[PDB]
């Protein structure tokens, strides 16, 4: 109703409410909202899609800033991070011996299809990438270090390891610890039946 | 369920449906035209220079025969014309590009040649427009 | 479904269904491989007849495929479950599982206790899992030259849509700074899309 | 389904017409005759005129339309 | 004729084919099944123990294995596979003896010999346990509950398992203390820790609301009548052709029952068990409101076992019609209680009920069904494995291992008997060792490694010792923390022993007219 | 010797990830061990000889998808 009285509890508290029209664009701009610091980034595109254009490229930058805040560090994205882990874990198999050279090597060899098929989807394919991956990756340097004496990273819009070591197209540390368990899961999952039967 | 589909077979049927739809329509194109005459399963004949009129009124198929009318209709509404161009253009690019290039065995560089060809096309057009 | 025609219901005993399952895992995991990653080609997939969908995401494809095979079923729902974790690794967790279930099952037959072979896929996991957090080796957004700012510029520069990404190096770090919400359970997590971002060309 | 293209579709056309047409050529001038016409009704009709023969029954082809 | 000969073989064909793949037993072995059923029904199947009873088979010779499955479980509660899987070991010897030319009756009688010689050795190895003290009760519960669903909730369920039998425990050892006395009542709400072993008669009776028969001097009755009213028991002179005619008879129906439920309230009996027998339908839907109005728990046609639990445990009998008040054969309950845990759930507890030193009642509780399940089934075998000790005490091993110990030592009896059957028992004697081999069998490729050595190892560990399938490795198998009561396998032995000679007692199959 | 390849050999490959010196399966002893200490021996010549003749006809026919003949 339009006869209803109005009180000040709906009033915003900030330095100034000032209306700024720039780039043919006016917004109600609440300057330094006092209860909590706030910020809003007005894009400027050449056209509307340009704002969407720049926006999705932010999303790489966006989540990866957020995701490393979720859990610290990362992996190098793509199967390059596991491409070194394979012979790490096949040696981690090898000294174990017996069954423990078998399963532990079976697990590490199975890692390696992802990056190729990643590069395959980018048409940088397989023999090229395994040439790229664990030729860089070494037992001489097994170390994550903080740095590269091997490039264990894989950037994918590409299919190939690249030079961007802040790149948000490498995955964080989060899903990695998860997905491997889930990768171990779908395998161990089907083990489970005991005896066998047919309902008939 | 156990199922997977392999490589060229769809791509072929794509190129197949791509060029075939382009054939009569591109000959129906131009100052010297042709006609695309459908014969209905009922016996009625349908003769139209627009295969979009022909194909929608006849069997529409899961391959690009499904994807040609969508982009024709996409070409139908916006400017209002080019209706016959896209299917003769899309059937034109895909065939000559893919096979030789899939004989060179790669999807990706093929994808880029479009955007490559897009600007020069924009270029020499906007220039020589 | 190969094997005898008299009995059914995933019942061959045998390795027939088992090989079938490493085949049943294959074709399902095979679908993901060409969809694997963003570079994975978008797959036009016909849901009924005119009903059709174009999907390079494994999980979204895994939603579409009704699983008569448990192999198909244990791969789908779990990558569907990893999709309900985040969705990073949907196409990933699928593929390796095609090999590992032959790796998980096989050696348990060969014994050395029934429980041994399984943790080997768990330990090497944890091994890698321990190795995981150890990696700033590539992609350091835990630190960096500008850290998150150039990480933006770099993650811009990776996806970059122009010579921009400079003004957009700061915008992304604004996204964590503009959102102070400090996500619950003690996380200093700032949703990047919860910022007011008002697109005006 | 299937189609026909090039001169294959053309051959079907030009052949069906001239296959139907010379059947009608039996009649013209006075030295033509009156072509027996029996449609689905069963009535015999003898006409040297086109419209009767043409609009009653035809050997069915895309050209016959 | 040839048909008599082939059918026993055809029995041995279908039967023995089933009892074998019935061993993947335990293990994480073999790929999980989505079973399209004989009618086309897709069913996800795992854990052969239930897959035993689950199994739908045809033919007489295959179903006797389900019959065999049903036998061990209800007996002990443990070793559901143990009785069946050895029918694989049996029909091993059988054919070879029929291939040896041994007569079916001799092969039949060969079952009894090895059985006597078998129950000899299993008891010889088994280490006696005290089924009075809480200790091996806890321990046999422990390992069983360690093989049951909840290992974590094996803790509180254990005294609730141990006290349950020790409620019903009989002097020293004997085969007694059944699970029928135990009334397992699933209680929605609470948790598995909240599962409660109650000493007395508890009912699964679930009636309207709460505060209803929570009072003191609330007896639980059985009525083999139900209450009266016009249009209940007493007459109506008015007939309903009319909704108005419908109302005055229902009004007179309600008004009269309202007096009767007072007479049930003043009975001291605040739970009537209202006969499922329907007089007009007996207790009115108009009446249920009124009995509950007096805080008396009755739900329409009360669950029949509750009627018998109150008969059996409490000793309640019907009374005279409430018009006559009650003869008060309604058993003695100075408390009957409706408990809502978290303000939810319907459980009729009869406390102060007559109980005959037995009918201990575990109330298996949880907010979920799975929660109640994981509890309920686990405590069940814990109840059983202790009932096992009580029935037949000590412990053998578990997972088939001690049978190889019997197998080694039985071949020695098969050495002594010096008969055709000494070979027949012998043809069976080592046929026992197939179990741990076939337990470890189903998981994979490059097969042959452990199988013969799954046998060979034990004989290497000789007569006391062998490999423990649950923890791995060779030792005295009977305690690795791998046990089942001595009852379970000797219960497993005879049944399959029995059922197979019937196949030999078959002259020929038939089909009824 | 009645053993698995893998385990027994992974044992060796454990021992060859560890001692690595002569460890190898000893057949009539039905076991694995350092073989040169175990007296299980062969003069290093034929090994390289075999090793030379190993990779050779290998790398030859692997270059053969093409074999040619005459009936005449």
């Amino acid at each position: 109703e339009g006869e209803e009285t109005f009180e000040a509890a709906m009033l915003g508290q900030a330095e100034e409410v000032v209306q700024e029209r720039i780039c043919d664009d006016e917004l109600i701009l609440i300057k330094n909202t006092k209860a909590r610091t706030s910020a809003s980034i007005i894009l400027r595109g050449a056209n509307d899609f340009m704002c969407d254009e720049m926006e999705r490229s932010l999303h790489d930058a966006l989540c990866v800033v957020k995701r490393v805040l979720e859990s610290k560090s990362v992996v190098p994205g793509g199967g390059a991070v596991e491409a070194a882990l394979s012979i790490y874990l096949e040696n981690y198999a090898t000294s174990m011996g017996s069954r423990e050279q078998l399963a532990i090597a079976e697990f590490a060899r199975s890692l390696l299809v992802i990056p190729n098929t990643l590069a395959v989807n980018a048409a940088q394919d397989s023999t090229d990438l395994v040439a790229k991956l664990r030729a860089f990756h070494n037992e001489a340097q097994v170390n994550p270090e903080r740095k590269n004496l091997k490039w264990i990273g894989l950037d994918l819009s590409n299919g190939k390891p690249r030079d961007n070591k802040q790149a948000g197209v490498f995955e964080p540390t989060i899903v990695k610890v998860k997905s491997l368990k889930f990768a171990t899961e779908a395998a161990i999952t089907i083990l489970r039946i005991d005896d066998l039967i047919k309902l008939h | 369920n156990t199922k997977r589909e392999s490589g060229r077979k769809v791509q072929s049927g794509n190129i197949n449906a791509a060029k075939t739809i382009a054939d009569i329509i591109r000959t129906c194109l131009g100052p010297k035209s042709m006609m695309k005459m459908l014969l209905d399963p009922m016996g009625g004949i349908v003769m139209t220079n627009d295969g979009n009129a022909i194909l929608r009124e006849i069997q529409v198929q899961h391959p690009a025969a499904k994807s040609m009318i969508e982009i024709s209709r996409t070409q139908d509404e916006e400017v209002g014309d080019g209706t016959t161009s896209v299917i003769i253009l899309a059937g034109e690019m895909l065939s000559v590009a893919e096979h030789f290039l899939e004989q060179q065995m790669h999807p990706t560089v093929v994808i880029s040649a479009y955007r490559k060809a897009l600007d020069d096309m924009i270029s020499t057009l906007k220039k020589i427009s | 479904m190969e094997g005898p025609l008299s009995v059914f219901g995933d019942r061959s005993t045998g390795e027939t269904i088992r090989s079938q399952n490493v085949m049943a895992a294959a074709s399902i995991a095979n679908i993901v491989k060409s969809s694997l990653g963003p570079v994975g080609l978008d797959k036009m997939l016909v849901d009924d007849i005119g009903d059709v969908t174009i999907t390079n995401d494994g999980a979204t494809i895994l939603k579409l495929l009704e699983v008569e095979h448990p192999a198909a079923k244990v791969l789908c729902e779990l990558a569907d479950l990893q999709d309900k974790e985040v969705g990073d690794g949907t196409t990933s967790v699928v593929i390796i599982a095609a090999e590992l279930l032959k790796n998980a099952d096989e050696l348990v037959k060969q014994k050395i206790h029934p429980t041994s072979v399984i943790s080997g896929y768990r330990l090497a996991c944890k091994e890698a899992v321990r190795y995981i957090n150890e990696n700033l080796i590539v992609n350091t957004d835990e630190l960096g030259r500008d850290c998150l700012i150039n990480a933006a510029k770099t993650s811009m520069s990776s996806k970059i849509i122009g010579i921009n990404g400079d003004f957009f190096a700061n915008m992304v770090v604004d996204a964590v700074l503009a959102i102070k919400y400090t996500d619950i359970r003690g996380q200093p997590r700032y949703p990047v899309n919860s910022v007011n971002i008002l697109k005006a060309h | 389904a299937e189609v026909a293209r090039a001169q294959a579709a053309l051959a079907v056309n030009i052949s069906a017409a001239r296959g139907l047409q010379d059947v009608l050529r039996t009649n013209l001038g006075p030295k033509g005759t009156m072509k027996m016409l029996v449609s689905g009704a069963g009535d015999i009709k003898l006409t040297k005129d086109g419209n009767v023969l043409l609009h009653e029954m035809q050997i069915q082809h895309p050209t016959a339309s | 004729r040839d048909k008599p000969a082939q059918i026993r073989f055809s029995n041995i064909s279908a039967a023995k084919a089933v009892a074998d793949a019935i061993r993947t037993s335990l293990g994480p072995k073999g790929m999980d099944k989505m079973i399209q059923d004989g009618k086309g029904d897709v069913t996800i199947t795992n854990d052969g123990a239930t897959i035993l009873k689950q199994m739908q088979v045809l033919h007489p010779a295959a179903r006797m294995l389900v019959e065999l499955s049903k036998a061990q479980d209800i007996e002990a509660g443990d070793g559901t596979t143990s009785v069946v899987i050895i029918a694989g070991s049996l029909l091993d010897s059988c054919t070879k003896l029929l291939q040896k030319g041994i007569h079916p009756t001799i092969i039949s009688e060969s079952f009894q010999k090895a059985l006597e010689k078998g129950i000899e050795i299993l008891t010889d190895m088994s280490r006696p346990v005290e089924l009075s003290d809480r200790e091996t009760l806890l321990n046999s519960a422990t390992t069983s509950l360690n093989s049951k669903v909840v290992s974590q909730y094996s803790s509180l369920l254990s005294p609730m398992s141990v006290n349950a039998v020790m409620k019903v425990i009989d002097p020293a050892t004997a085969t007694s203390v059944d699970l029928r006395d135990i009334k397992i009542v699933k209680k929605l709400g609470g948790t598995i820790d909240d599962c409660e072993l109650v000493e007395g008669l508890v009912l699964t009776q679930k009636v309207s609301n709460s505060g209803i028969t929570r009072v003191e001097k609330a007896k639980i009755g059985l009525i083999q009548f139900c209450l009266s009213a016009p249009k209940t028991d007493m007459d109506n002179q008015i007939v309903v052709s009319d909704y108005a005619q419908m109302d005055r008879v229902l009004r007179e129906e309600r008004a009269y029952i309202l007096n009767l439920v007072k007479q049930i309230k003043k009975t001291g009996c605040n739970v009537l068990l209202i006969q499922k027998s329907i007089l007009r339908d007996a207790l009115s839907d108009l009446a249920l409101h009124f009995l509950n109005k007096m805080k008396i728990m009755v739900i329409k046609d009360i669950e029949r076992e509750d009627i018998e639990f109150i008969c059996k445990t409490i000793g309640t009998k019907p009374v005279a019609h409430i018009d006559q008040f009650t003869a008060d054969m309604l058993g003695s309950a100075e408390l009957a209680e409706e408990v809502n845990l978290n303000g939810s759930g319907k459980l009729l507890k009869i406390t102060g009920c007559a109980s005959p030193g037995k009918t201990v009642t575990i109330v298996v509780r949880g907010s979920n069904k799975l929660v109640i399940e994981e509890a309920e089934r686990s405590i069940h075998d814990a109840l059983c494995v202790i009932r096992c000790l009580v029935k037949k005490r000590a412990l053998i091993a578990g997972g088939g291992a001690p049978e190889i110990e019997l197998a080694l030592r039985l071949t020695e009896y098969s050495r002594t008997l010096s008969g055709m059957e000494s070979y027949c028992v012998r043809a069976f004697a080592d046929a026992m060792e197939v179990i741990p081999s076939t337990l470890a069998e189903n998981a994979g490729l490059n097969p042959i490694s452990t199988v013969t050595e799954l046998r060979n190892r034990h004989a290497q560990g000789e007569k006391t010792a062998g490999i423990n399938v649950r923890k791995g490795g060779i030792s005295n198998i009977l305690e690795e923390l791998v046990v089942q009561p001595l009852l379970v396998s000797v219960s497993a032995l005879t049944l399959a022993t029995e059922t197979v000679r019937s196949i030999l007692k078959i002259d020929d199959v038939v089909n009824t007219r | 010797a009645g053993f698995d390849a893998t385990n027994i050999l992974n044992k060796l490959r454990a021992r060859h990830a560890q001692g690595g010196t002569w460890y190898g399966v000893d057949i009539n002893n039905e076991d694995i061990a350092d073989n040169f200490e175990a007296f299980v021996w062969e003069p290093a010549m034929v090994r390289i000889n075999a090793l030379t003749a190993a990779s050779e006809a290998a790398c030859l026919i692997v270059s053969v998808d093409e074999t040619i003949k005459n009936p005449r």
